[PDB]
């Protein structure tokens, strides 16, 4: 059908003015990129994924009670009948087949809801398909819990593509990150589902609780793996062995995905060092201040970088180069707020246990500030006959 | 000693080899109507008229007292006119060897002329049009004088001439153009050139200003951007080396000057070279027998902001010094933008092809992708040395904005100065018809 | 002294009044298009807003607070008049004395100069201050915190908005529409400072 | 009921209180000037009705009008000042009617321009001389189906200060009109009983002012001639309502009272030696009769000329005569028509249908140059549009059409 | 415009406002605070069990069957007094008649604590079968206040009621759930120790246990805001001493 | 005619058009207790004051002026809500500031000042009574699906049975909090806007 060969092939078109002779970029290859990037940390996550279901499950039941269990779930099922185990001793495999049945139908239904309403709209005011959805349903269906239900997936989505990019006029138009400005949809509409102790570990009857949040109760020591009984050491929470959603768990595995596109120059290396100065700065701030009530005032900034979605968020979501600033001057401005926010809102705000989704969406808004103010001293040193 | 960190030497193949050598006999120029801005004629000849070199051709409305005469003597055979009616270009054919005569000088009385005994002359032989008056780029007012000229004196395009080869040719004219330029200026003459020597004037008013880096080093806008500032109440006049020696030819013999030296050059030319030319030729006839078979774009400048040479408008141009042909492409490939390219060039690091140091592309015409919206990656940041802010000024210049682009600088720019953004753009947006719409409007609200 | 800057950094940022009281939203939409207006705008509130709030904390702990004046009177139901005739008077003031005899803000100020007397922002201001029972100086600091994040949020709107320059909108949703739908996404990403005890 | 009068003097206390601050701080602060405006420096007329507000309220109290039009707010934009001191900030409405450049020299427009401090004005010399008069009716004789010829006589000798093209402001006072005794020829009897056009009628309850150009040229000082056409409904939608200030001066007869208010124009010809191209239809002949008349019998040019006029039949045609003896006399000038829709007794033979059409086919298309000639176009608005399509396709530019329009 | 006119019309629109303003807002004077009065009456009412659905009836009811009374918590004895007017949130507000509790001791985070408090005394008769303790503390968006019955043996609750709270609904807003608030009977705050024993435990309580009481799912910081509620409310600085004079006898 | 009372409830809309009394729509909008009993007093409100102010319209001086109107304006207010503590406490409870901030309700001002000075006392009583109607219009209908999808209610009535009671509806959290108004607003905006193009805006 046409709708393939006009995806796969160019369109073999020739320049008719100015530059006859053109950069070989494009939009496409700058989105298969980016969409590629994420592939080893959306595989470990898999891996991780089901890792920590099967070692709930067999931590929960045994016997004849978890073959009642494996029988009643169609992920367990289904994983025992395409070859895989459930037993203690389940392999890699079968570790990766129960992620996959636990992420391919949220990934299949955030594509298809998301595209009906990207193609009504680019149908409806006639133009050509974009791109840059291959790279917003895959950051959506990673930064979600394996066990968010599809219903809600799909007014997540629906948010995040109609009222946060297509309405302001499609890819390349937005002022704010629609992946995150969906995933807050859900957040703050749906919340029992996207926080608590039942949602990480997707296991049935299992209630364990966030690695991030595990820490304000009571500081380093508090840090257990309830599933096996064993300690997070900080190796364990890098690698990405800490229970928490299919994207984010791996840290490793971002930063390999992550130099790739930072080499080939479609994320900004500006923004993640504004980043890291600003979680740095402010994480040695509160723990050369302390406290004695508050345990996250105790919390260095290695330990902040590994734990939550911040190295996710930092390496693959703070670098929209729509939403950021297009100042190499405001560039660092808005990743030091960036990580100032995300900081702030781990230590200080005790409602929410994780803060890098809310802000990168805060300083979505004041990225024109900073541009305005560039440019408005670009302007004074204009009239100045020195520019 | 100034010098430019960002920009892009494009490393495009058939680089040529600067020896001088006679190019075809031409039979046929032509003047073009479609490269002065804002030019709306006054035809005074007709078709079967015959003309005498330095014989006026048409006059201007907008621009009156500004007359552009005839390159060589033969007679008129089209005044080819496009969609409205407008002027494309005056088809001559060269049959002839008389001319008109001019007033001649001793070299040593030249840098005592009178400003208006200057401008008479330059008005009558028609040279007056090689000036070129920044912001706007419209040939100067008879009667307007800017304080500073910018004798650009070096190239730095792909596939471009070596200015310190045809000047040491014509190193007493070059001179005499620049003692007349330091009498006519009333300001000073910067004199931009790269590192090597050049043939030099012994007077104050004339400065030799030392340039380095890649191709936007070699651009009358950097070079007004980085020596005399320009604005609204500051305009800067520009002139090339080539004018500067038929100024200096016209004032030392009387007649005028119609010679060129131009570089034959291109990924699909057999014999790349400088080829010794008429001004305003027949490029159809010039470069016959000189490039390979098949599909070929023949073009009139270098490859960045040049003019498609095809039908009433395959002549030379006024303003361009070079030839550059190239191949046409128009085929289909699957999956070309997932292939890990080893024969493809970005300025980004995504491709294998920038691994391999030194590599020179058979680049074509085509464009590699297809019409986007603007997401900006970095690459503007990249190939704009200018104080200026790029990704701004172009989203500025995209959504039709006039006053904030002036204020972001447009008025400095040319649309030979955004050729390298258009270049690096993904979204594959020409830019300069958007600045030069701008600057139309800017104009019209004057 | 640090209550002081508790308080000044919680009017700002954790109350802020235009994107988590949402107060003056029939000005905050509408004069939000240029970042000069929108500054001039934000500055003329904080001064009256400034000035607003101290006299309104006097005049009511001096003879409208219950038994404040006369023991077993309560005078209690003049705040909402006498609020509002403070409010004018100071608007009035400052638009015909100092801005137009001074070299004015020409088009910085047009026809939202007067509108600033029925800004629900400063109504809602002098409300909360009465209902927190502030002191002088503290009246003075929250009165300074509110107008400066009035400002801030006024002003981020409109950076967004002329960034706004280069999108492509629906005709139906072509200005209003589009802003009001712009205000929500700044608001949503407002509730950062939500749970914050400060 | 003791909380009851505590309430009630407290209320009026402080109302009074912040009343009387507000009334002291204007007492301290207000100017309370007067006379802060100079209309020029040279003639000792400096005076006004206002200190400040807007400008023309000062100046027309005073008599001073550029065109102190109905209404105001720059709808038409003919009150036009220029300013030299004072404030120099412009209205948002302003910038529609005022380019950059003019902007610098101070051009702005009255009904915009609010006064409260001294400055200085620069006004041309066309407000200084342009008066009312007197004139008496002549004649308002019809010639056609909706077009009637005006004919005013100048009291005392006067010859009014117009140039070429010209209009003069018309006025028209409280009145009454019925339509049932108006009368046309035989010809036009039965197009004008088809709905008898008689039933019609207009109230005017205050005097009103609109201008109409004359058709006559400066050597026939001592004789206003107009054309002047009736205001009446559509002919497919006869329930529009009809025109008032038109149908008062189609009821004027000869012999009566009227008075108009002083010449103003527009539409003024170039003086240069290109050829002049004048093109137009309905009531157009007026100005494009004064530029012939000027530059033939006036200004004895020798331009070549050229009147392409276009009409509906050969009974819509008048003026006949006159151009016609005009062409025998002047070999530069050359007149031609064309109708619409010819009817068989017309006998007519030549060129047919729209004005634009015919003016191409015959004439520009084998024009070498038709960028370097003049054109003036005044006529329908639907005419309006076909001619300046057709002129863009030909490439001529905005400076060389000089047109003259009522607003459709 | 004059000043003679402009101040008599100022001064007659002021002298025609304010009789109507004023004797509005002193008419209603009394109902403005009868409706006052309601809400509490009816939620005390709903605490006690007795049912009366009717401000009619409420105001007999409260009238016959409760009786006000209040409680001074340093010496855990009765206080004479207008009970029936009394403002504890201004009383310990103001700082001649409250207690400025320190960090260590200040477990329900209330930041300031009233010298005499006011319980509510359920009888018929003269016979007294309950007592209404009001207690509250901070949760996590706000305050929360409530009513907790305890039997004349001062340890089995009969009823637990959340009138004031601000609490996030679905999520940390079920403490006004009634299928939360029917288990809180027959539980039992002290031990034989004399020790709070009330737990709001994470994940369900041992089904028949007397100190055990289920948590919130998924609301753990409004939990341990319950918690720390009666951990303090029944330690010694809240009812404490009240509730050990109770349970002798002589309520 | 009905023209004045009919016309601005689409034709001239105040929050739609004229961009008037917004921050009561964004706050009292999550009930529809709340959000008809707000409708009702700014419909009294804005009629009396414009009465009373075209009543007197000849003796306001232009100094005094906003002084003048605001006294009528504010004890209209305060005797509204002195009513509603008397009469409807549990209401009048749950607006709390949005009572007082009537007065400076930009609806009110407009009216008074575009209308009530320069027309005839029952014109302005008429065509305040309209403009209530048309700001009453967007209250009730934003109010109807914030309450109905926040809570699965209506006027305090039980229609959607709610997760947490035993039944299968989970509320959306959203609706209760300020965005949803921000949002819902806009597409009435873009639905109005969209069945009548006489009012969509221009590019320039
Ligand atoms: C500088 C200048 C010179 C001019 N010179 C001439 C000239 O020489 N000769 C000439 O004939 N004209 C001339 N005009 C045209 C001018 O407009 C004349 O006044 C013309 O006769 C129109 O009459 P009026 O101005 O009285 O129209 P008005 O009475 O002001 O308007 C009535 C017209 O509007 C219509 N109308 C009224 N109410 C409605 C409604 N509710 N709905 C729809 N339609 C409605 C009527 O049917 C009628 O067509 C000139 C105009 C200008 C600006
Ligand atoms: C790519 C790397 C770029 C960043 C380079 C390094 C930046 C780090 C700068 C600060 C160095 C120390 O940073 C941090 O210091 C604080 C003390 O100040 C230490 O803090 C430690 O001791 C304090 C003592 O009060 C405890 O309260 C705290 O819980 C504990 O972690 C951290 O263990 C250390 O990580
Ligand atoms: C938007 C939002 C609002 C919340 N509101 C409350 C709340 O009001 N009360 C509460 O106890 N927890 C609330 N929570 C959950 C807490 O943040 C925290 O995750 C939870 O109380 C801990 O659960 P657990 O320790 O029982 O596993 C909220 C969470 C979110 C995301
Ligand atoms: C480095 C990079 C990061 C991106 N991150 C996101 C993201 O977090 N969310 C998203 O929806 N799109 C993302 N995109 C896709 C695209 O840029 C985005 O939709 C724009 O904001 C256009 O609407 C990203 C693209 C690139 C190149
Ligand atoms: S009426 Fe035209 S400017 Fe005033
Ligand atoms: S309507 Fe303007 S502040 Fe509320």
């Amino acid at each position: 059908y046409e709708a393939a060969a006009t995806l796969f092939y160019t369109p073999g078109l020739v320049t008719k003015r100015s530059s006859h002779v053109r950069d070989s970029v494009d939009l496409k290859r700058i989105m298969i990129m980016v969409w590629l990037a994420v592939f080893p940390a959306m595989f470990w996550g898999m891996y991780n994924a089901g890792g920590q279901a099967i070692a709930a499950l067999n931590h929960l039941y045994s016997g004849d009670q978890l073959a009642a269990i494996v029988a009643g779930n169609w992920h367990y099922w289904l994983t025992e009948m395409l070859g895989g185990t459930m037993s203690s001793d389940a392999g890699w495999g079968s570790k990766m087949l129960l992620g996959a049945t636990y992420f391919l139908p949220i990934y299949a239904t955030v594509f298809i809801v998301g595209g009906f309403w990207e193609v009504l709209f680019c149908m409806v005011r006639k133009h050509e398909v974009n791109e840059g959805f291959f790279v917003t349903s895959i950051l959506f269906a990673l930064i979600v819990p394996p066990t968010l239900p599809l219903w809600q997936a799909a007014l997540g989505i629906t948010f995040g593509v109609v009222v946060a990019k297509e309405v302001f006029g499609g890819t390349g138009r937005n002022f704010l990150n629609p992946a995150l400005a969906g995933r807050a949809f859900l957040f703050f509409a749906y919340p029992a589902q996207i926080s608590g102790d039942l949602v990480w570990t997707a296991a049935d009857g299992y209630s364990g609780a966030y690695a991030l949040s595990q820490w304000a109760q009571g500081g380093a020591g508090a840090l257990i793996n309830n599933a096996t009984g064993q300690t997070i050491t900080w190796m364990d929470a890098f690698i990405g062995n800490i229970p928490g959603s299919i994207g984010e768990v791996s840290t490793l595995a971002l930063m390999i995905g992550a130099a790739f596109i930072v080499y080939m120059g479609i994320a900004s290396w500006r923004i993640i060092g504004g980043v890291m100065i600003g979680m740095i700065l402010l994480s040695t701030l509160f723990n050369v201040i302390g406290s004695d009530t508050n345990a996250m005032f105790n919390m260095p900034w290695h330990w902040h970088l590994v734990l939550g979605g911040f190295a996710f968020g930092m390496f693959f979501m703070a670098t929209d180069p729509v939403s950021a600033s297009f100042t190499n001057s405001g560039k660092w401005a808005y990743g030091i707020l960036i990580g100032v926010m995300c900081v702030l809102i781990r230590v200080v705000n005790p409602a929410y246990p994780e803060g890098m989704m809310l802000a990168i969406l805060f300083a979505n808004l004041f990225a024109p500030l900073f541009d305005h103010v560039v440019v408005e001293r670009n302007i004074k040193r204009r009239l100045a006959r020195y520019g | 000693m100034i010098t430019i960190k960002k920009g892009l030497d494009l490393p495009i193949a058939g680089t040529p080899s600067q020896v001088i050598s006679d190019g075809k006999a031409i039979k046929k120029v032509a003047l073009l109507g479609e490269e002065y801005v804002g030019m709306r004629p006054t035809m005074h000849v007709r078709v079967g008229d015959e003309v005498k070199k330095a014989q006026i051709l048409f006059e201007d409305k907008k621009n009156p007292g500004v007359k552009f005469t005839s390159p060589v003597s033969g007679k008129v055979v089209e005044i080819n006119r496009g969609a409205k009616r407008v002027l494309q270009s005056v088809v001559i054919e060269v049959a002839g060897d008389d001319q008109v005569t001019f007033d001649k000088f001793e070299a040593n009385q030249l840098a005592s002329l009178n400003r208006d005994a200057i401008k008479t002359q330059l008005v009558e032989s028609g040279l007056w049009t090689a000036f070129r008056t920044r912001p706007f780029s419209k040939v100067p007012a008879i009667d307007s004088t800017s304080e500073a000229i910018f004798v650009t004196a070096m190239d730095t395009n792909p596939l471009a001439a070596e200015p310190t080869v045809v000047i040491n040719e014509q190193s007493e004219a070059f001179v005499a153009g620049l003692d007349v330029l330091s009498a006519l200026t009333t300001g000073k003459v910067y004199v931009c050139k790269k590192g090597t020597s050049l043939p030099r004037s012994q007077q104050p008013n004339v400065e030799e200003h030392v340039f380095d880096g890649p191709h936007p080093a070699g651009l009358a806008g950097t070079h007004m951007h980085f020596l005399y500032p320009v604005s609204a109440d500051h305009v800067a006049w520009s002139i090339n080396y080539q004018d500067v020696i038929a100024v200096g030819q016209l004032f030392l013999t009387g007649e005028l000057y119609t010679q060129r030296v131009v570089s034959l050059a291109g990924p699909v030319v057999n014999k790349p070279r400088l080829v010794r030319t008429v001004m305003g030729a027949s490029l159809e006839q010039l470069v016959d027998s000189e490039i390979m078979p098949g599909e070929v774009r023949i073009i009139s400048g270098s490859v960045l902001s040049g003019t498609k040479a095809t039908g009433p408008h395959a002549y030379l141009g006024r303003y361009h010094l070079q030839v550059s042909v190239l191949r046409e492409g128009r085929d289909k490939e699957l999956f070309g933008w997932a292939m890990p390219g080893k024969n493809k060039f970005s300025v980004t690091r995504s491709f294998l092809g920038h691994l391999f140091k030194g590599q020179v592309y058979n680049m074509t015409t085509t464009t590699n992708g297809s019409d986007r919206s603007m997401v900006p990656i970095g690459n503007y940041e990249k190939v704009m040395p200018l104080d200026m802010e790029p990704t701004l000024l172009l989203r500025d210049l995209c959504a039709g904005d006039s006053d904030s682009a002036v204020r972001l600088g447009a008025l400095e720019l040319d649309e030979e100065d955004l050729a390298l953004c258009t270049f690096v753009c993904p979204g594959k947006y020409e830019y300069g018809q958007l600045l030069r719409e701008c600057l139309d409007k800017i104009e019209k609200e004057g | 002294m640090e209550h002081y800057i508790s308080l000044l950094v919680k009017s700002i940022f954790i109350e802020n009044m235009a994107l988590s009281f949402f107060l003056g939203m029939c000005t905050f939409l509408a004069v939000s298009k240029k970042v000069k207006t929108s500054f001039g705008l934000g500055i003329a509130v904080i001064v009256v807003l400034t000035i607003s709030v101290p006299v309104n904390n006097l005049v009511y702990n001096l003879v409208l607070k219950p038994d404040a004046l006369v023991e077993g009177v309560d005078l209690s139901f003049l705040n909402f008049i006498t609020f509002i005739g403070v409010i004018a008077a100071l608007v009035q003031i400052l638009e015909m004395i100092l801005d137009r005899f001074f070299p004015p803000l020409y088009n910085a100020l047009g026809i939202f100069l007067p509108l600033i007397t029925v800004n629900c922002a400063i109504f809602g201001g002098v409300s909360f201050m009465v209902q927190r029972d502030y002191s002088f100086a503290e009246s003075v600091v929250y009165g300074f915190g509110s107008g400066v994040g009035w400002m801030l949020a006024i002003v981020a709107l409109a950076g967004i908005r002329e960034k706004m320059k280069y999108s492509d909108v629906p005709p139906g949703l072509r200005g209003l529409g589009i802003t009001f739908i712009t205000a929500g996404l700044m608001a949503l990403g407002f509730m950062s400072f939500s749970g914050v005890q400060l | 009921m003791s909380t009851i009068i505590f309430g009630v003097v407290m209320f009026t206390l402080i109302i009074l209180a912040l009343v009387l601050v507000i009334l002291f701080a204007k007492s301290k602060l207000v100017p309370t000037g007067d006379i802060t405006i100079s209309i020029n420096g040279d003639p000792e007329k400096a005076i006004v009705t206002q200190p400040g507000g807007k400008l023309l309220t000062a100046l027309a109290g005073a008599g001073v009008f550029v065109s102190s039009a109905c209404g105001g707010g720059g709808s038409c934009g003919q009150c036009r000042v220029k300013i030299k001191s004072g404030g120099g900030d412009i209205l948002p409405t302003e910038l529609d009617h005022i380019s950059k450049g003019e902007a610098r020299e101070g051009e702005r427009l009255a009904c915009q321009v609010a006064v409260k401090a001294d400055m200085d004005l620069e006004l041309p010399e066309e407000i200084f001389g342009v008066k009312k008069w007197e004139c008496t009716v002549i004649s308002n004789d019809n010639k056609a189906t909706f077009i009637k010829e005006l004919k005013l006589a100048i009291p005392d000798g006067e010859s009014v200060p117009f140039r070429a093209g010209g209009y003069i402001q018309i006025e028209a006072p409280a009145h009454h009109v019925k339509y049932a005794d108006f009368d046309v020829p035989e010809k036009y009897r039965g197009d004008w009983d088809k709905f008898n056009l008689f039933r019609y009628e207009s109230k005017v309850d205050e005097p009103i002012i609109r201008a109409y150009s004359m058709a006559n040229y400066p050597e026939e000082f001592g004789i206003i001639m107009l054309n002047v056409r009736i205001a009446t409904p559509p002919p497919n939608n006869p329930n529009v309502p009809p025109g008032q200030m038109s149908s008062y001066i189609w009821s004027l007869k000869a012999g009566d009272k009227c008075t108009i208010s002083g010449p103003f124009g527009e539409f003024f010809a170039k003086d240069t030696d290109a050829e002049m191209v004048f093109i137009g239809g309905g009531a157009g002949m007026a100005p494009m009769r004064s530029h012939i008349f000027d530059q033939l019998k006036r200004l004895k040019s020798k331009r070549k000329m050229s009147y392409w006029y276009g009409a509906r039949s050969k009974r819509e045609m008048f003026y006949v005569e006159d151009f016609d003896g005009l062409a025998a006399e002047n070999d530069n000038f050359v007149w031609h028509c064309a109708l619409s829709d010819p009817q068989p007794e017309d006998n007519w033979t030549g060129y047919t249908g729209f004005i634009h059409n015919v003016l191409y086919e015959n004439y520009l298309k084998d024009h070498e140059a038709p960028e370097d000639c003049e054109y003036y176009m005044c006529g329908p608005p639907m005419m309006n549009a076909a001619v300046i399509n057709m002129l863009k396709n030909l490439g001529v530019e905005e400076e060389n059409i000089l047109l003259d329009d009522f607003g459709g | 415009d004059s000043i003679k006119k402009t101040l008599f019309v100022v001064i007659a629109l002021s002298l025609v406002c304010s009789i109507i303003v004023s004797a509005a807002a002193v008419g209603l004077r009394d109902k403005q605070k009868e409706n006052a009065a309601l809400d509490k009456q009816s939620k005390i009412l709903q605490v006690a069990g007795i049912e009366a659905k009717g401000s009619k009836q409420i105001v007999e009811l409260f009238n016959k069957s409760i009786e006000p009374r209040l409680v001074d918590f340093n010496t855990g004895d009765f206080v004479e007094g207008d009970a029936a007017n009394y403002d504890q949130r201004k009383a310990a507000k103001e700082a001649s008649e409250s207690i400025k509790l320190t960090a260590e001791q200040d477990k329900a985070k209330i930041q300031r604590r009233a010298n005499v408090g006011v319980v509510y005394l359920v009888k018929d008769g003269d016979k007294t079968s309950k007592v209404i303790l009001p207690v509250h503390g901070n949760g996590l968006w706000s305050m929360m206040y409530a009513f907790v019955a305890v039997e004349t043996d001062g340890n089995t609750v009969s009823g637990l009621t959340y009138y004031e709270q601000g609490e996030t609904p679905g999520l940390g807003g079920e403490v006004e759930n009634p299928a939360w608030r029917a288990q809180w009977v027959g539980k039992k705050l002290f031990d034989e120790n004399h020790k709070p024993a009330i737990k709001i435990v994470k994940g369900g309580a041992p089904q028949g246990s007397e100190h055990g009481v289920d948590g919130l799912s998924g609301a753990t910081l409004t939990s341990n805001g319950v918690q720390n509620t009666f951990d303090f409310w029944l330690g010694d600085m809240g009812f404490g001493p009240f509730l050990t004079k109770v349970r002798d006898g002589g309520l | 005619l009905k023209k004045s009372v009919l016309a601005p409830v689409l034709d001239n809309n105040p929050i739609a058009l004229q961009v008037l009394g917004v921050c009561s729509a964004l706050a009292v909008t999550t009930k529809l207790e709340t959000a008809f009993v707000m409708t009702l007093a700014v419909m009294f409100v804005t009629a009396l004051s414009n009465f009373f102010v075209s009543l007197i319209r000849n003796h306001i001086p232009n100094s005094v002026r906003i002084i003048v109107q605001m006294a009528i304006i504010a004890s209209l207010v305060i005797v509204v809500d002195q009513i509603l503590k008397a009469y409807l406490y549990d209401i009048s409870k749950q607006l709390s500031v949005f009572v007082g901030l009537i007065i400076t309700n930009c609806i009110v001002m407009g009216r008074a000042e575009a209308f009530a000075m320069k027309s005839e006392p029952i014109p302005s009583f008429i065509d305040g009574i309209g403009n209530g109607l048309g700001y009453g219009f967007v209250l009730m209908t934003v109010g109807f699906f914030r309450e109905l999808l926040g809570s699965g209610k209506l006027f305090g009535l039980e229609v959607l049975p709610l997760i947490s009671n035993g039944g299968w509806y989970q509320p959306n959290g959203l609706m209760l909090l300020a965005p949803s108004a921000f949002f819902l607003i806009g597409f009435m905006i873009w639905a109005i806007r969209t069945f009548k193009p006489e009012q969509v805006e221009a590019k320039e």
